[PDB]
Parts: structure tokens; sequence; C-alpha cells
């Protein structure tokens, strides 16, 4: 059985840098292993073959080195489309084994989220539920805070997250945050507010409705 | 150019069968190592199977029995008939040309994916709901407007804006799984104030597991 | 006088799986026992005959198809087996009578930096027909646009070379093969052990 150990699992970047990830095998597999670029939502990339051989059609700051046991991927001069998970892939014998991956992330100046809240609609409010949405709108870093208040009770239990993978061109993030709670129970209160907590603000900013155009 | 297109995923029974294609155009895939590999959500990469020009087949252990692959030569397509699918085999399946076993090129084109979600769970069509723009004191020069995707079964769904002429400031989410088993997603786009009177927004939703398809028209509140 | 093992066996150089070597024997006396009675040898199977049974036998021709390939395909040299050596390179009949007889050559066939002298074909368009050579070079046509002769998009080198280094996995290291065709004809039988 051929293992392959690919690290760093993650590991951020700022434009410019040069890059090195490492996959090392458990038998000697001479030159047979790949390096893919996987973006997301799409389909792996084939990079290098041949443990060092540059695929037609990839850029020149790509390069492949190692035979043997260990190999290594490097990009000279890392650019903000760069952001993807690398993994490398013995091709010496079945069943092709994959590395686990190297999730690369762009390092970019702080940017503060640009705020907005979304009312449920008639339409929804006319099925039995009410959904408020809470937009953050390019960000950086990822890690980024929202908390619903309802009347200024704080919820929880009742919100969802969800960021968007890092831009290509910017290198920012999104998070959309849904309160959902029954029609009924939305009747019950008037203020809507999601305040938002971020490196880049340097006093959380609040973004409210009140029920009823108010 | 080389493209390879798949189908025949979506949602089945466990033990249930399915039968994906990929359609090849660029090269001849009888004349090609034809492999297909598979991606479990959020998980890494495993290939499944492979098809040799002379006709051999190999299979991985995980597969071995179950999953049975072959093409059609007139057709430029390669076949993978999976049987007895588990809850395991859900993933998002890509044939590619290449091998995986002495084959120093590895595997150059891939097709798109398709998504085998094997569950027990109904086929559940989204609501589309807007998410109005607050007419706010104009938020100087640039507003939000979206789409709320709510309770669909299985994954996934396709958001576009204005049939695909609007893509930039376009931020689809990740779909999020609720407490009821059902999938909601967003899609939301950042475009001009001074546009929100002038142009017209409309978000064109496809969830082909159902055969939904809405185009739901967001303009703000009055 | 006795049948030239040696001269297969013990070669300076073996060839590449895809132009398999092969030696005509015959009109000598050979001990097959003496063979099987080598400790050295990691293969030594025989398929519709014994090797000691070899030895009281008579053979028409006897043939010895020399090569070299990596050790986890040791498995393709036998009847009714599938893989790039047994369907592009070298092909067993299944009625064969024979033995198949195999060895570590790591210290001979590997270089460090790599031995490209090894190849084997990675590209074919159906599977060999049983003890069939090609050795054609010309360039594979993947695609619907015709080659001539120049490699590139879709056209493939049909060869491939094996790589061999020193630091290679035991089963991805060079395997010296010899594989005994044993022929009976109605013609009289040259090769015997004890007649
Ligand atoms: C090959 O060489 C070894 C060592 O010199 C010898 O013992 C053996 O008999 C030879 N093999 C043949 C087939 O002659």
């Amino acid at each position: 059985d051929i293992q392959l150990t690919q690290s760093p699992s993650s590991l951020s970047a700022s434009v410019g840098d040069r890059v090195t990830i490492t996959c090392r095998a458990s038998q000697g597999i001479s030159s047979y292993l790949a390096w893919y670029q996987q973006k997301p939502g799409k389909a792996p990339k084939l990079l290098i073959y041949a443990a060092s051989t540059l695929q037609s059609g990839v850029p020149s700051r790509f390069s492949g080195s190692g035979s043997g046991t260990d190999f290594t991927l490097t990009i000279s001069s890392l650019q903000p489309e760069d952001f993807a998970t690398y993994y490398c892939q013995q091709l010496n014998s079945y069943p092709g084994t994959f590395g686990q991956g190297t999730k690369l992330e762009i390092k970019r100046t702080v940017a503060a989220p640009s705020v907005f809240i979304f009312p449920p609609s008639d339409e929804q409010l006319k099925s039995g539920t009410a959904s408020v949405v809470c937009l953050l709108n390019n960000f950086y870093p990822r890690e980024a805070k929202v908390q619903w208040k309802v009347d200024n009770a704080l919820q929880s239990g009742n919100s969802q997250e969800s960021v968007t993978e890092q831009d290509s061109k910017d290198s920012t993030y999104s998070l959309s945050s849904t309160l959902t709670l029954s029609k009924a129970d939305y009747e019950k209160h008037k203020v809507y507010a999601c305040e938002v907590t971020h490196q880049g603000l340097s006093s959380p900013v609040t973004k409210s409705f009140n029920r009823g155009e108010c | 150019e080389v493209q390879l297109v798949e189908s025949g995923g979506g949602l089945i029974q466990p033990g249930g069968s399915l039968r994906l294609s990929c359609a090849a155009s660029g090269f001849t895939v009888s004349s090609n190592y034809m492999s297909w590999v598979r991606q479990a959500p959020g998980k890494g990469l495993e290939w499944v199977s492979v098809i040799y020009s002379g006709g051999t087949t190999y299979y991985a252990d995980s597969v071995k029995g179950r999953f049975t692959i072959s093409r059609d030569n007139s057709k430029n397509t390669v076949f993978l008939q999976m049987n007895s699918l588990r809850a395991e085999d859900t993933a998002v399946y890509y044939c590619a040309r290449g091998d995986v076993s002495g084959y120093r090129y590895g595997l150059d084109y891939w097709g798109q994916g398709t998504l085998v979600t094997v569950s027990g769970a109904s086929t559940k069509g989204p609501s589309v709901f807007p998410l109005a723009p607050s007419s706010k004191s104009t938020s100087g020069g640039t507003a939000a407007l979206g789409c709320l995707v709510k309770d669909y079964f299985p994954e996934p769904v396709t958001v576009s804006w204005n049939s695909g002429a609007l893509t930039s400031g376009v931020h689809t989410f990740p779909a999020v799984l609720q407490s009821s088993g059902l999938y909601s997603l967003s899609s939301v786009v950042t475009v001009p104030s001074s546009s929100l009177g002038t142009q017209t927004y409309i978000c064109n939703v496809n969830h082909k597991p159902s055969n939904t398809k809405v185009d739901k028209r967001v303009e703000p509140k009055s | 006088n006795l049948c030239p093992f040696g001269e297969v066996f013990n070669a300076t150089r073996f060839a590449s799986v895809y132009a398999w070597n092969r030696k005509r024997i015959s009109n000598c006396v050979a001990d097959y026992s003496v063979l099987y009675n080598s400790a050295s040898f990691s293969t030594f199977k025989c398929y519709g005959v014994s090797p000691t049974k070899l030895n009281d036998l008579c053979f028409t021709n006897v043939y010895a198809d020399s090569f070299v390939i990596r050790g986890d395909e040791v498995r393709q040299i036998a009847p009714g087996q599938t893989g790039k050596i047994a369907d592009y390179n070298y092909k067993l009949p299944d009625d064969f009578t024979g033995c198949v007889i195999a060895w570590n050559s790591n210290n001979l066939d590997s270089k460090v930096g790599g031995n490209y002298n090894y190849l084997y074909r990675l590209f074919r368009k159906s599977n060999l027909k049983p003890f069939e050579r090609d050795i054609s070079t010309e360039i594979y046509q993947a695609g619907s646009t015709p080659c001539n002769g120049v490699e590139g998009f879709n056209c493939y080198f049909p060869l491939q070379s094996y790589g061999f280094q020193p630091t290679n996995g035991v089963g991805y290291q060079p395997y010296r093969v010899v594989v005994l065709s044993f022929e009976l004809l109605h013609a009289p039988a040259t090769v015997c052990g004890p007649k």
C-alpha cells in the first residue's frame, strides 16, 4: 500500500510570496506523481505531471520537483487567482491515491464588511414563515460575527450562516446569516436588527428595520 | 476544444441503481484510458474506475462488484453503471482522460462533475423569495438585492442573474442544511442605487432534480 | 551438447518487454531440474507440466522469451491475465504449456537517477494476440486529427520508460523474466533431459 502524506493542511500566503507544498510517499514511486489545483465548485486541473513536467497552458510560476519519496510543488510569485486546494496524486499503481489536500489562502489587507438587512417577503409570510437575512459583503479576514437582536433580545439557536469561498479577484469573503421564525412569532416583535463585529470595524455596526415599514 | 460532459446524477435511494454518462468531444474515448474519480462532499478525491483502449477494466476496492464501466464508440461516451448504492457513495462523480497506474501523464481533461446523492429522503422543489433591497438614504451609491431559495432536496440549485448578463457583484452562497433535512441558499448582487428604477434584476433559479425553473423579479419596496 | 540456458538467464543485458527476446533452443540436452534447484528465483510457475517431470520429457522446439518488467507486473506473465503488460506488450495463450521464471534484478537494471534503457508500450488500439511482438514506434492517434509522426496534442509516443531507480519500492523494482514455451509437433523431438 502506498501512503501519500501531503503537508501543510492549510497555508496563508501574501501576494508575490513563494509558496511550497510537500507530498511524501511511503514507498519509492520514481517520478510517477502529479499535482492538481481545485478551485471552488470546479473540477481539478492538472498542473504538473511526471513529478516535474509542467502541463500545457499552466503558468511558468508553477514548478514540480522530487523523485522517489519526497516531492514538492512551488508557486514562485503567488497571485490572487492562485487560491484553491492543491492535491498531489501517485500515478505509480492503483488505486492512484491522492494526497489529503492543501487549502491555500490569499493573505490580503483587512477589509471591513458592508452590512445589509432584508425583511421577509410578503410571499413568504403568506406561507406561514419569516426569514430575515443579514448580508456581510466583501470582507477580510474570514472571521466575522453576526448577532441577531429582536427588540434588543439577543437571538440564539434560530439562525444559520453561510460563507462564500475566497474571491479570485479581491480575495475577500461574503457571509449570509438567516434568522428564521414563524409568522406568528414574527408579528410579536417590532425591531429586527443584526449587529456585526469584525476586525475591520472599530465599533460594531447595526443594521435594523421595524416590521411594517416603520 | 476538449469537453467532457457528465449526466445521470441525482437522488437515488439506498440499494438503488444509477447510470452516469460522459460525452466527450475533442478526443476519441475508444483510443484512450478513461477514468472516473469521485469526491465526497467536503472531502478529498478518490479514483473509482478505468477503461483501457483495448477493453480491460479496473475498479477501486470500494466499488468492485457494484460498479461497471463501459463505452459507446459511436456516441464517444463513457458509462458507469453503479448498482447497490450506499450512503458512502454520495459524491460528485467526475470522468477524466487518463489512467492512474504507470500512466505518468495523470488526469488532464476532467468533466464538470455530477452529484450523486444516495438518500432515502424524497425530492423537493425550492421556493424562491426576493430579498427586498430596503430603500435607505440610497447607501451613497451602492444597493444590494437578492434571492432566497428555500427548502429544496437534494443538491444542487444553479442561480444566475439576468440570464447570465449580470455577473459583477454576484455572490451565490453555499447551501445550508436546515433542521428540516432540506437545503436553503441565497444569491445576492450589489448594483448602483441609481439603476434601481431604470434597470430590472431577475434571478433565475434552476433545480434540475425536481425540474423546477423559477425567474423571480427583485425590485425595491414602496 | 548441453542446452544454452546460461546464454538466456545469465545475459549481460535483457530486452525491453515491448520488444521481447526469443531464443529458439533445439537439438541439445537440457537439465530442467538444475534450473529449478537454483535457489535465486522469486517465481517458478509451470503451466501444463511439472519442473521435475519436465526433465524426463521430449519436445520438438523450446523457446526462451526474456524481458524486464517491474515486480507487480510479474503477475501478468500468466495465462488469462490483463494489464498494460498482458495487453500491450507480452501475452500468453490460455492453453499455455511452459514455465514462467522471474527474479529481482534491481542490482543490475536500476541506475542512480533512473534507468531509461527499459521501455514498455503504454498505448495501443487493441490487445495483443498470444506471442505477438509489436515493435512499432508510430505516434499514437488518440484523437480524430492525424499525427504525421509529430508528437503533440492527442499524439502520443507509444512507448514509455520504466525509470528504474534503486530507491523504488520492491514491487516497483526491475525483475528479469524468462518464459519457457514447450512445443510438441508431429516432427521429431530434438530437446530432452535423460533420453
Ligand atoms: C548462472 O550463473 C550462476 C553463477 O555463476 C551459475 O551458478 C548458474 O548455473 C548459471 N545459470 C545458468 C542457467 O547457466
